[PDB]
């Protein structure tokens, strides 16, 4: 083969992979100061619930 | 970069780190102390302490 | 005594300013 | 103040040492609590290290995360003892 | 809480 | 949804609410603190919560 | 009187050094504040330097800017409360 | 006095860690 | 006090050499 | 408190420390 | 005194621990 | 004094650490 | 004392941290 | 006294100002 | 002496350095 | 000393005049 | 007083400074 | 004492001030 | 004084463990 | 004192830093 | 004096046991 | 004496290996 292949370039190649934003998931929630008093009949057992 | 006055009352200093608490744990731990079948070759079947979950 | 004072004041403005770069 | 806003909501808080200097953190038959396994709200002060409940294994030694409770023994929320009288009022 | 042994590889070899 | 209420009437179960209420609210109460009274010169030396 | 005036229009002001001698300044889970973000009513008095909530940091340690609340926990204004007798009044 | 103090709290330490890996 | 630290440091021994002979 | 005062600095030393290699 | 032999004792029965035993 | 038993304190805490880190 | 000691090893910190990792 | 504090305070934030402007 | 106080903190820089 | 204050504070206005 | 005194005039130094070379 | 060197740099920043930059 | 020869022991076992 | 010699390196320092 | 009580009182204790261990 | 103290301990980890 000739000799100006040496001229010739040859670029490595690549391979890759792009991923993107992932997902902000949340959860709630909700405790009241009466309708769980109708139940829970005792008050240290309410704050036990509560954690 | 720009100063101003960087802490406004909220969301102006939450860009950063604001309190991070309680990160989710491997304090019971499964696979190792639980997911666990690697139990001695013993002698009798001496207790199972058996405790009130109040806490 | 002073310097009790003086030497607490700068901890803090130590510890101020590591915070503001630390990896904590 | 911030300790007492706190209790008021029934959560355990627990106050112990960061750098020897008391700062509060939370803490959500007798089986005994040791390890920094609860939550921890402040930031880098954690004490990464042994901790204790100092209640019952002496009197006054052991290192130092102790909780407080509300109220010793919970049956009902104040919370609606005072909807209870407020309506009437 | 006791553990007994466990002859997992004993060919016992004996001599006389 | 469903929705009928009765009457105003309803104070008359409101009002029997409120004593349910509190009798639940008194027992429990009160037997919520009964367990401390005497507390014996509290932890002079001696390892017991008490 | 130009402070308590400032509080009950519920703005947290903050008290803290301008040059050693306490200049009132404007103020407006525990995520701490240090830096001089906040809005700043005086003039050329301004600290210009490290400046922190004096609070948890330490006891008596941390460069002074502290935060004064009207009410610890806010839940209803009194200036509805000067209107609901004032009319029965 | 101040070892007096120490002693009780690294024993407290000592005894803390040795029921963590006990046969108790 | 210093009698029951001496006690608690003897029974924390022992229960060390209840788990190793070294 | 000065005692306070010298653990405080021996742990902003270590965190130093925990930065940077020099 | 003793508590010079109690703190010496402490000491040995917690390098023994912890090189022996675990490391925790 | 008492910054020797802080001193102490920490000598104790370095050696349970380098415990930690080399296996004995 | 040992005041001067920690006077001397908190203007070190100070110096080594303003002047290797940051300036603020 | 505290006025020998005082200048020791404004030395070190001369100081630390003049390793704000020039890099190390 | 303070000098065994001063040559147990830079042990204990060099034990958090490795 | 007293020279040494005096001292600083022409640093001071020396580094504040750059 | 005699401190606070001192930083003042410490202050309007480095102001007269910060606004003329001479 | 030192409140003289404080009366006599007052007295420089006056003239300095007065003489300098404006005439009120 | 022993405590002193004790914080000297602990120093040479933390030497003897880098 | 020792404080007058720690005020002095640090005038020493500023100098240098200059 | 009382550690000395209770140094008194562990022999025995361990005399008890080694009579409790060996028949005789 | 307290090395009679040292000998009692000695002999009672002595006894609980046996």
């Amino acid at each position: 083969k000739n000799e100006e292949l040496m001229l010739k370039r040859n670029y490595p190649r690549m391979a890759t992979k792009l991923y993107g934003n992932g997902i902000v998931k949340k959860q709630k929630f909700t405790l009241n100061n009466n309708d769980t008093r109708f139940n829970f009949q005792t008050l240290a057992d309410a704050t036990n619930y509560a954690l | 970069m720009y100063e101003g006055n960087n802490m406004r009352s909220m969301m102006g200093t939450s860009y950063e780190d604001s309190r991070l608490n309680k990160r989710t744990e491997l304090n019971e731990n499964m696979s190792i102390d639980t997911n666990k079948s690697e139990d001695s070759y013993g002698v009798q079947i001496h207790s199972l302490s058996k405790q009130s979950f109040t806490g | 005594v002073v310097l009790e004072q003086r030497i607490a004041s700068l901890e803090q403005q130590v510890t101020t300013f590591l915070s503001s770069q630390m990896q904590q | 103040i911030q300790l007492e806003s706190a209790l008021r909501q029934n959560i355990n808080v627990v106050v112990g040492e960061a750098r020897n200097k008391q700062i509060m953190i939370l803490g959500y038959q007798k089986r005994l609590t040791k390890e920094d396994i609860y939550f921890i709200v402040p930031d880098y002060l954690i004490p990464d290290d042994c901790l204790q409940i100092h209640k019952l294994y002496d009197n006054c030694m052991s290192g130092n995360f102790v909780v407080m409770q509300n109220k010793p023994i919970q049956y009902n929320s104040d919370i609606e003892i005072i909807e209870h009288y407020t309506d009437e009022l | 809480a006791a553990a007994a042994a466990a002859a997992a590889a004993a060919a016992a070899a004996a001599a006389a | 949804r469903g929705l009928n209420v009765e009457l105003s009437k309803e104070i008359s179960k409101r009002v029997v609410e409120h004593r349910n209420r509190f009798k639940r609210l008194m027992f429990n109460r009160y037997l919520e603190f009964l367990p401390l009274l005497i507390n014996y010169t509290n932890r002079d030396t001696v390892g017991i919560d008490f």
